[PDB]
């Protein structure tokens, strides 16, 4: 319940003037609800990034801001880019708004969390310093990655992350019964369009059988405002 | 600050003067004044002619009377441009007006709005408390005041001085102590 | 007292301008400006003197524009009246052949191109959705490049390298073989030399590529307002071309000189500077502007924007965060090593070091057959580039394998405008690698090779329209190539 006018804008750094009281919090999530180029309404996601003072803060949009006028109002959302959770995503290949950019309808899920979030405790992890086995060969003789691990990759195309991961993916979904959240961050959308038709292509987004569809595709345009990737 | 500083100067040139009661009336008055976003624009937006907006500073002057020392002091100050960072300078006058004065406001905040002989023990007890010369009381009855109350004082309000539920608070940290 | 507030009503009544704003500060093509807030978002606005502001900063106080050049006569207190309009340029097929200044106005002097539709230069880019595989290929004419690095319709491809290179006339190369091309040839050329500008456009025309071409330039001398979205310009005439289902290729002239041009910019907006005085947001700038090319899918027509990007290393830097930006940007990259030309070998493709993305779905397989054993033999020769001096103590494979990479080296170089069709390079790379061009020496194999692709487009024609038709390397074609081979090598032979 709080309405900020767009009081300056520094590009893609939005700022707002939110009320003396109704200014949010830190990563707090705002509607920008401005005109399009149409006029028609178009709201924005931006991002509490700097509390400004005087009640106005530096934000952030993930999206562009062109149509934008000043003094416009932000319905601050007050709180994260809560996110549609789960299965719905899972297969959809969704925007950074939680969107569905697939063009697989809207995402009805409920589960909408919080994206800015914390990590877990120092006493609820499990410290099995387990392996993420994976069936691939050579990374099951070589790499003992880690279970709930951080394997750094020193190659991309050509050494072939695309087949490589996609037999991950696969591998995580049959061996394990785990799921996959595929994040394509500033990406090629060429190679974003071939990722999806993998992924349909492999049955990796099982492309009948949607939400059967093993993986979860969330990229992040490069063509994205980059204020936008950070968050991803 | 150095709107401080200009607030610091308007109170020593009332005060040389003596004028610190009369400039504070005109403090408040064009308070009031420049309080309207129209006339704080207009005198205030960089388009304004200092040359018209001096003609409507004369203007302004006659039209709530102000003495000539605060005149000459707004004269200076939007002939220096922080007529633009006026409005707050203005407020902190009354903070000079306090440290010309040692008369501290102190914000009461009880249940109840309390009683006057209730805040002539309290207005006294700080005046010995602050060590004050005088006390400009300023009262509340907060809601959130459950019987209690809560004087902030100080050179701010940074003295706070509270019994309402922060005995509450007090409790629940002893039970979580 | 509303005497007074009459008084100071009637003087903020004259302040209450809506669509003007007086010239704030009044620096350097760029104004904070009183007035005009309620604009959106960097759109066009005619100042006092005309001028056109746009409307970067929406400063909370001011009003922020990029003046469209230089405002003596945009006075103090310039009234800046609000158009609104942002950059819509009308875009039409009417300037294939007109070279256009930036308002889509033609700095030819080819009459006003008439143009109908008007696109706002940044419009949004395609999505992963709005683009189908890349199957269709480019050809840039150069055999080097689209053997070793095959180019599809509708991808993104730095070509990185050094001063004016001749990289540029190698673009202008990729233009020249855009005649044959079905694509829309679109020269966007940001600061070149005025000379070097009507050189180029010579050559356009003189090939007749200018009419497959449009052209859109930059100057030098521009203000970089026009710089600084002129390549939005041209990729929005990509767009009238591209979303209208057609292939389409630009050439954009080195964004480096916008990146300085921003770097201006956001310096002359007083703003936050980044790596090496670029702005951070070049990089979103950028990323927007070499986002929308691609070909489309066919729910949008598979229209291709293909685009060629020149990038030039500043005294070979690899990683200027304007070249590693491009550098994660692009998909298709081509590092020129003139260390190849000075030591002779225009085109100077640093054929290492150029990396790529598509490969095999833009190449032919008629041209992938070949290109796999010029790969193989390729970097086979490129370790071996060691042995050179010392290959008097060589094997005989390895002696061997190293004149098959000689002869495949003397089957790259290729002058300004030397650019081939497929089927030439076809023949040529069939006997580079059948070995017909290891009997023939340095000189001679050149001119011998020239000489089979002149008598096999004499002597083995229909291998060329069987190359043609399937597009694919015949055995039958591969053979008739094998007799004029051996026809050709027996002329050249007693040469």
């Amino acid at each position: 319940k709080n309405l900020g006018r767009i009081a300056q804008i520094i590009g893609p750094v939005l700022d707002v003037a939110f009320p003396p009281g109704k200014m949010p919090n830190i990563y707090n999530a705002l509607i920008v609800k401005g005109r399009d180029t149409a006029g028609q309404p178009m709201n924005v996601t931006c991002e509490v990034q700097q509390l400004l003072g005087n009640n106005r803060v530096r934000a952030v949009a993930m999206s562009a801001t062109d149509g934008l006028t000043r003094g416009m109002e932000v319905i601050d959302t007050g709180a994260p880019l809560s996110v549609p959770v789960g299965g719905a995503t899972l297969g959809r290949i969704f925007n950074v708004l939680g969107e569905p950019v697939d063009n697989l309808g809207p995402v009805d899920t409920r589960t909408t969390s919080p994206i800015h979030r914390s990590a877990p405790a120092f006493t609820q992890l499990d410290t099995k310093l387990s392996i993420f086995e994976t069936g691939i060969k050579v990374v099951d003789l070589l790499a003992p990655y880690r279970r709930g691990g951080k394997i750094g990759l020193f190659g991309g195309a050509g050494v072939g992350k695309t087949v490589l991961i996609m037999e991950l993916i696969n591998n995580i979904a049959k061996a394990h019964g785990g799921v996959s959240v595929f994040g394509g961050v500033g990406e090629r959308t060429r190679e974003g369009n071939d990722l999806y038709m993998e992924m349909k292509e492999s049955g990796v987004i099982n492309e009948q059988n949607i939400a059967e569809s093993k993986v979860a595709l969330v990229y992040g345009q490069m063509n994205e405002p980059p204020g936008a990737r950070m968050r991803v | 600050s150095t709107a401080s500083r200009y607030a610091s100067a308007l109170a020593d040139v009332a005060d040389v003067t003596g004028t610190l009661e009369a400039t504070n009336s005109d403090v408040e008055k064009l308070i009031r004044i420049f309080s309207e976003e129209p006339v704080y624009y207009f005198f205030a937006n960089p388009v304004i002619s200092i040359d018209n907006k001096r003609s409507v500073l004369d203007e302004i002057i006659t039209t709530s009377g102000l003495q000539p020392h605060t005149a000459n002091f707004i004269n200076i100050l939007i002939d220096s441009e922080r007529i633009n960072l006026v409005k707050e300078i203005l407020n902190e006058f009354e903070d000079v007006f306090n440290k010309i004065t040692g008369t501290e406001v102190a914000v009461v905040t009880s249940v109840v709005k309390l009683e006057n002989d209730h805040l002539a023990q309290i207005a006294k007890g700080v005046q010995k408390i602050t060590g004050a010369k005088n006390v400009r009381i300023k009262t509340v009855i907060d809601p959130s005041l459950v019987a209690g109350f809560t004087i902030r004082y100080g050179n701010e309000g940074s003295k706070l001085v509270d019994m309402s539920v922060k005995k509450q608070l007090e409790e629940i940290a002893a039970q979580l102590e | 007292s509303k005497i007074i507030r009459e008084r100071i009503e009637g003087y903020n009544r004259e302040v209450k301008v809506v669509n003007t704003g007086t010239v704030l500060q009044v620096g350097d093509g760029i104004a904070r400006i009183h007035g005009l807030d309620e604009v959106m978002a960097g759109e066009l606005v005619e100042f006092e003197e005309g001028t056109i502001g746009i409307a970067l900063n929406l400063e909370s106080n001011n009003v922020g524009v990029v003046l469209m050049g230089d405002g003596l006569m945009i006075q103090e207190g310039s009234s800046v009246k609000a158009t609104g309009r942002i950059a819509q340029i009308p875009v039409s097929e009417a300037y294939l052949g007109r070279v256009i200044n930036a308002l889509a106005k033609p700095i030819d002097g080819r009459g006003e191109i008439t143009a109908s539709e008007s696109r706002l230069i940044e419009s949004p880019a395609p999505g992963i959705m709005s683009r189908r595989s890349v199957y269709e290929p480019l050809q840039t004419g150069l055999i080097a490049i689209d053997a070793m690095i095959p180019v599809g319709r509708g991808q993104r491809e730095l070509i990185i390298g050094d001063r004016q290179t001749g990289k540029t006339a190698v673009a202008t190369d990729t233009i020249l073989n855009q005649q044959g091309q079905n694509v829309i040839c679109v020269y966007v050329a940001i600061g070149q030399k005025a000379s070097s500008v009507a050189q180029v456009v010579t050559n356009f025309q003189e090939r007749g590529a200018m009419e497959y071409t449009i052209v859109v330039a930059e100057t030098a001398d521009s203000p970089a307002t026009l710089q600084y979205l002129a390549p939005y310009t041209g990729a929005a005439l990509a767009e009238y071309f591209m979303y209208r289902e057609r292939h389409t290729l630009i050439i954009y002239d080195d964004l480096s000189k916008q990146a300085q041009a921003y770097r201006q910019m956001s310096l002359l907006l007083r703003r936050p500077p980044g790596r090496e005085a670029y702005p951070g947001d070049v990089f979103y700038l950028h990323s927007r502007l070499l986002e929308r090319a691609a070909k489309l899918s066919s729910l949008l027509g598979e229209g291709s924007m293909t685009a060629l990007p020149i990038v030039e290393t500043q005294a070979g830097d690899v990683s200027a965060y304007i070249p590693t930006n491009v550098i994660s940007i692009t998909d298709g990259q081509i590092f020129l090593s003139a260390d190849l030309f000075n030591a002779g070998i225009r085109p100077a493709i640093n054929v290492g070091i150029s990396v790529s993305r598509v490969g095999s779905a833009a190449q032919i397989k008629a041209m992938k057959k070949v290109a796999g054993k010029l790969k193989l033999e390729l970097a086979q020769f490129a370790e071996l580039e060691a042995f050179a001096q010392f290959a008097s103590d060589l094997d005989k494979a390895t002696q061997n394998q190293l004149a098959r990479g000689q002869r495949l080296r003397e089957l790259l170089k290729q002058p300004q405008s030397a650019p081939l069709t497929v089927e030439e390079q076809v023949m040529t790379i069939y006997t580079g690698t059948n070995g017909y061009l290891d009997s023939l020496e340095l000189d001679q194999v050149r001119k011998y090779l020239v000489e089979l692709r002149t008598y096999v487009k004499t002597n083995k024609p229909e291998f060329q329209e069987i190359i043609s038709s399937t597009k694919t390397f015949t055995e039958e074609a591969e053979a008739l190539l094998k007799e004029a081979i051996q026809e050709q090598m027996e002329r050249f032979l007693l040469q």
